[PDB]
């Protein structure tokens, strides 16, 4: 299966900068990652679909980009509803796979 | 009308439909292969025609017995139907062949 | 002159135009993807060629939704013109026959 | 009955017995060289038929001589029958118009 | 005697001619573009036949101008004389079925 | 050829627990790997086909996982009768290879 490494586990940042998660797939995936959120007791919720597609009434802050093996969600201006899980997940070869995920604090 | 453009007409739309039902299950198929590549609809239907066609980049392609299968019926689906398309315009350029010869 | 004959010329400077502004389309569709391949002139026109003729290397091939489009036109247009010469050459043959055997 | 239906037939079960016997002779070809992947029987019956009808996706191929003659020999046979196949149609549509015509 | 055979034969010839020639143009091409693997006879002759037959694998494929225009001869005269092959095989099922209708 | 590494060479365990023995190709070969189980002056014996097909007689214990380059053998509950050398096969490429071995200890 497609291992997807989320390095590092936890990320820092003072609010207002500008914030890069990442994720490294084990092979070449095209542009076939998204990216979702996870806020404390919440469900997942899509932020980025294959890579740097936005999804509707998700705020403009989050962008992604990357292809073949690495991958960044980036968020412009951090702010507290900003703190959740992040994950990436592959779609390219089955079966589908998460990464680890990155925890975001500020 | 005429049988050989009846056949074309009829031609392109079992193409289409065998491209749209490949596309399909073929996705079917190949879910569930570890190291499938055939896995969502959008690239099954670009796998189906570029196979169709019999182009086969190597991009795509099924891993699996049904797949396969399926793959087989599209290559020969394609192959035919333009080459029903070939037999239909010969079929034309002969009959005005004869006109212009007074035959 | 004869349709066939006609044909087969039209079928030509047709393709020639399809290739090229294929190759040109090509690079517009898939620039802005990122990881294609498919976004220089000179290769795109190479791309185009191998896939008019079904050949597909899988050197090149585009990964956008447009840039496949232009690919499925480039496809029916070589698989097509090159039916047409065989069609025209089918007429020829046929016509000769009639010809050798007195009829 | 007609011959062109006659040949179509006939076409169609020699190219079956050419897969079948292809994929055993790629495989008694290929084993032996280091680095070949054209192995075992199914996947060779596979990649006979993808190159029977010239669709090649460059999963599996030939690295020796004799597995490239097997080769060719099985590109020859598919594209001559598919072309057959082609020509009995166009046979199908020509007495077809020739009747529709009143000749 | 018959054309139609005459110019298959003719074909056949032609296009040998066009692989080994094509083989030989082509290695010439590519020694001298790091990289190329399209480098030395033997697979360069194989090269050819997967192009003519329009199958290509892309276990190979060449790199420079020259190479690929080496290369589109060769698609064009496989695929033109493998057309040619089934418009003679049309001529002759037409012609017999012209007798078998006593026309 | 196909370089096929099973590490760790030996495994440790509890009886009852799950298991899992490793197996890395040198380069990518889809599925095409088979597993072996060979206990004390005996044959080896197919467990495992293509990686994750089960073959008939063979406890249903015993699954395995895995495709491009890494392999995994595993035993849901481990018993004495699972004592043995397990090896892994590859069948890809030309020749055929086998893996080193890892011997399950209990
Ligand atoms: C069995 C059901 C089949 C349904 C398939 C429908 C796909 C077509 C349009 C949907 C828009 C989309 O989001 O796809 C484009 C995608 C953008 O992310 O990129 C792609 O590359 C899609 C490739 C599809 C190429 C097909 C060309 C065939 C003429
Ligand atoms: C829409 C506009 C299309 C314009 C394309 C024109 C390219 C042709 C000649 C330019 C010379 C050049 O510097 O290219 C050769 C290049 C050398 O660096 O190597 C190449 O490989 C070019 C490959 C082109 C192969 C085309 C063969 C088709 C019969
Ligand atoms: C010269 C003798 C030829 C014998 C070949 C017979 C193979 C067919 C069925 C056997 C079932 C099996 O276990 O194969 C499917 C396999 C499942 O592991 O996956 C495969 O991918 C097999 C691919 C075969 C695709 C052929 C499609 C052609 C229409
Ligand atoms: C322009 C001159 C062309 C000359 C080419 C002649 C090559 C043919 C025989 C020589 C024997 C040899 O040592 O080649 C086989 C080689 C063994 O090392 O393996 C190979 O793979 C050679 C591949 C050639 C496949 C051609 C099949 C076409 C029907
Ligand atoms: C330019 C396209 C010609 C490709 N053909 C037919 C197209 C199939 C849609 C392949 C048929 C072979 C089964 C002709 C063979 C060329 C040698
Ligand atoms: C031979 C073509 C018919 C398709 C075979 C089964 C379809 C996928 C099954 O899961
Ligand atoms: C269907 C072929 C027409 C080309 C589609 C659009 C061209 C590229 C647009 O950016
Ligand atoms: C030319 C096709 C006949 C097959 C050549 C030999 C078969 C494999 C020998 O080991
Ligand atoms: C267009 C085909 C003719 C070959 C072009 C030149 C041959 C190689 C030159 O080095
Ligand atoms: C079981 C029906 C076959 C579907 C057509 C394959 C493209
Ligand atoms: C919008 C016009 C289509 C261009 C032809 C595609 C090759
Ligand atoms: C020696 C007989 C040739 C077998 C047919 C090749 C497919
Ligand atoms: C300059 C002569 C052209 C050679 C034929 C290309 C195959
Ligand atoms: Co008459
Ligand atoms: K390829
Ligand atoms: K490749
Ligand atoms: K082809
Ligand atoms: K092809
Ligand atoms: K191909
Ligand atoms: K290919």
């Amino acid at each position: 299966d497609i291992l997807l490494t989320q390095s590092p586990a936890i990320l820092s940042v003072s609010p207002g900068e500008r914030v890069s998660f990442s994720c490294r797939a084990s092979q070449s995936i095209g542009t076939d990652i998204h990216w979702y959120q996870q806020r404390t007791n919440g469900s997942p919720r899509l932020l980025i679909k294959y890579a740097s597609e936005s999804i509707s009434g998700i705020p403009s802050r989050f962008s992604g980009s990357g292809s073949g093996t690495d991958f960044t969600l980036s968020i412009n201006s951090v702010e507290s509803e900003d703190i959740a899980n992040y994950y990436c997940q592959q779609s390219n070869r089955w079966p589908f796979t998460f990464g680890s995920g990155t925890k975001l604090e500020i | 009308s005429a049988l050989h453009w009846r056949a074309a007409g009829a031609a392109t739309v079992l193409l289409v439909i065998v491209l749209l039902a490949g596309s399909y299950l073929a996705v079917l198929a190949e879910r569930g292969a570890p190291g499938a590549q055939l896995i969502t609809y959008p690239r099954a239907l670009w796998w189906s025609v570029e196979t169709a066609t019999t182009v086969g980049y190597g991009d795509l392609y099924p891993v699996t017995l049904w797949g396969r299968c399926v793959a087989v019926v599209v290559m020969v689906a394609g192959i035919t139907s333009f080459g029903l398309v070939t037999a239909a315009l010969a079929t034309w350029f002969v009959g005005r062949e004869q006109e212009r010869r007074g035959h």
